[PDB]
């Protein structure tokens, strides 16, 4: 896993099909580093820190064996400065 | 109390929504911020506190509201709840 | 694998279902190290040297086939500086 | 720190294996460990409700295997005033 | 209040669940944890009749299921004057 | 001896775990740190050191007071023991 | 003498006939009898190895059908130091 | 008096029944009541071998109806010197 | 693959069961690079230059399809510098 | 260094394999090759408690395949002082 | 101590492993190690009768799995003074 | 010869051994460290050399010594050698 | 030594028989050889306890066969201090 921060919501229309209806957060460590797209699983407002997985583990987070994602949160961090 | 959490019961009938009221704040440590006439029966209580204080309450209002009265609709929890959503959730009963 | 030394405890209440019951820490390299969250399966406690294990080996260290984690404590290091 | 976490085993290794799950797992206080005699052997701790809750389930799941079992492993939100009276607050 | 609930549980998480419930719903007095020996685990509380059968009512319902179970649950109106001699005043 | 690794073996009597504890002793470079009377019949020794001798000394007892009296009820091993965890374990015998 | 000879019986009849038919067939030491708890007594002694053997022997055939029967009896022929920290020294 | 009676109970009233019975039966003092734990309580009286024996017995007939019943009535009528060290003077 | 040279023995005594009989080395492309610890399914002396495969070949390497290893030692270079 | 670690098998080619195995894969010396006779060849590490267990064990699992096989693999974690006499300290 | 005690193995482990069950069950005093060839590992001790009996009885036990097995475990109380013409004194 | 690759042929009986010695010498550049009697029938024969060289050896010998006498044993290859190893290994014949 | 170990056989050829494989199998002292009468004889030594069961056990099985067979063979580890009035001190 790894700790990530949400930034903001990216919107895909021409995304393939079997993405399904799940939405996509742009997520960074801290303001300035690289940024990353997420698959949101749990719901999350911009700003706060999630845990973030990666690999095929995130498949099966986003809900289905086959899911096309390799980054998907799995939760809310409680608290975390 | 603090935080943001949001906990929601949906019963049908007015009993059982204070039953799960009561069972809720009993529970935890929670604000009852409302509660709401749906129309057609439903009644809706909601709850705010921490994430933990928010998931504990609600699981002991639905166990405890789930056989009063014609029983429980929904039983839901949301950790943060969006800015736009806080023009429609309630913030006195 | 990848050695690594435990540094707190993190919790987090919204994690999806499937996560189970097993415990989450925070684990880095160093100090000032960037951080990384690990499942614990052998139980840490903060300051010791760990074994961690990553893509698809970690579902397996957790438990299951479809564990949803990417980072998994597999061992305790005897002895390390 | 006021939630309230228990969990109740056959045997005392079971017990200290659970207490060692539960104070890895989150941020919690052991408060008591107590002989009901007959041989439950019960754990208790304090904390924020999030984290004992995480500590109860992790505590529960670890030391489900070892020893004779578990009995109990329950998790408390909000203790009532009077029933602090009856909770130990430093282990013996 | 003089009414005595009383509750016996197969262990000691469900006798503090028991108490809990029971305090939490009605306004009663916890006067004593009692550890009986071989596993039971009793509580005791004194009040009003009223508020002690619904105390204990609800005790007896929040620990059935917690634990190795429930052993009894009982309510004495005004229960003897001997019997103080041998009903703790504070636990 | 240094270490804070710790061995567990419960046993249904007090023969049995008198005899763990001696095998456990024998067969490694371990410190017997306490007996406990649980009750019910329950008797629980402990063990610290190296993590390496724990675990051979637990194998050792457990496979010798396997068979001895009503029998081992469990035998556990714990490599790091939590600092709250030390208040609940005995220091001495 | 250092060996360490122990029956656990059912009981504290039969753990007091054990004891008393040990020390009279062979020339040990009583040093103790223990109350595990849950119903279980232990008596132990040290001496010769044979000695120990003896007695160990005859208190196994003695306790074995007085009350609720024999648990266990063991002997061992040079116990650790280490266990001496927990073995009592006199009763 | 050196001859030791023994009689074991499950639960204290069959116990306090047998105690009273060896009593009154014979020329004998109660010397111990012991809670072995677990439900079994102990009673031993020392006397004369013959005086000791009809307690003895006349407590385990008597109290063998009462309560959960017996488990053990022992004679010992030499208690060698080892053993007198775990065996109670004085009732508590 | 990726080439490492061979640092030191590691030993872990409370790693997990299905870890298997397995040894471990540490590994690092050069002295003072970061460290990383490899599953050895050859046998490697100290300072030699190896061949470390990583992600779900790692795992066959090792020797099972689900075994816990997520970088395993498949072979050692005849010549390198 | 006090812990003691055997591997027998029948055959120096095993016995070899599983010394390399040992040595490489934990911290332990070598001190000594026994011909047994009769085809049994042991062979004797010292060492930490951890690392002679993790060198056994890996060593019968490399040399359980070459040869004819193993037919031990023993660890001691505490050798006492009269066995030593026997157990040489170098190889030869 | 004369009582001689001696464990044949199939094997140096189980032999090893025989020698320090004994030694350590027992405070007797190993005297030897010997190689009869064929496979075969004898451990000689030598000590009070009944030491030795435990000690060949723990060495008996704990070789019996470990390695090929168990060959002989025997016990000669007091053995002739012709024999110690070739048993050994130290190993 | 340089190289620190071990090859090892073990065969029941001296005439195979010989015989893979011979193979071995003959198919690859090696080195003949040495001949160890076992005891029970077991020859031993150790060739020192490059890894592929030690590779083609120790597969030559093996073929042809496998049908020879009472055949071929084991046959094993080992790239590096452990320094305390080296102290079994004899240095010459 | 105090220990007392007897056998009786059906016969003087099986006592003397166990009597000597007795004193050379452990460092014993005999000190009788008793006609019961009706064919029964009896012997008896005095030793250590160790000393005393490894003779009487070798000396069991040297007389089970010779003569008419064994009868009986007993160990006391700790005879009373009356019973040394009838047992003899000389043969």
């Amino acid at each position: 896993m790894k700790i990530m921060q949400v930034e903001k919501t990216l919107v895909s229309t021409n995304r393939i099909a079997d993405m399904g209806h799940k939405p996509l957060l742009v997520v960074w460590e801290k303001p300035g580093a690289p940024r990353q797209v997420a698959v949101d699983a749990i719901g999350c407002i911009p700003g706060d820190w999630v845990l973030c997985v990666g690999s095929s583990a995130a498949r099966e987070a986003a809900g289905s064996k086959s899911y096309p994602s390799d980054l998907t949160i799995i939760g809310i961090i409680d608290q975390w400065n | 109390v603090t935080g943001i959490a949001l906990g929601m019961i949906e019963t049908r009938g007015l009993v059982p929504a204070i039953e799960a009221a009561d069972a809720m704040t009993k529970a935890a440590e929670v604000r009852l911020v409302g509660r709401q006439f749906v129309g057609g029966g439903y009644v809706t209580v909601l709850v705010r506190g921490e994430t933990g204080a928010v998931n504990a309450a609600v699981r002991a209002g639905a166990d405890a509201c789930e056989r009063v009265g014609d029983g429980l609709v929904a039983a839901h929890i949301i950790a943060r709840v969006h800015s736009e959503v806080e023009n429609i959730l309630p913030k006195a009963p």
